[PDB]
């Protein structure tokens, strides 16, 4: 839950893989993109309420 | 005998070089872990919520 951890973005899972000296992880990320602008508003008012 | 003079001050030069060596090498070790807490901090609790 902690960002910039394991990987760039969001997290989703990890692999390890063995090295010479060491350990290699492949991590499994998710990434947004093509956006748009909309308009927005806070709340709505309708019979007072 | 300048020999055995300039063998003395070589060596216990040599031995005074070493020690600060050894010095900054410490403090070089403990100003990295000091800068890696540092930069964890800032990418945790700056580009988003703890």
């Amino acid at each position: 839950k902690r960002v910039d951890f394991c990987g760039k973005g969001y997290h989703l899972m990890s692999f390890p893989q063995s090295a010479p000296h060491g350990v290699v992880f492949l991590h499994v990320t998710y990434v947004p993109a093509q956006e748009k602008n909309f308009t927005t508003a806070p709340a709505i008012c309708h019979d007072g309420k | 005998e300048a020999e055995v003079q300039i063998d003395r001050l070589i060596t216990g030069r040599l031995q005074s070089l070493q020690t600060y060596v050894t010095q900054q090498l410490i403090r070089a070790a403990e100003i990295r872990a000091s800068a890696n807490l540092a930069a964890t901090k800032m990418s945790e609790c700056v580009l988003g919520q703890s």
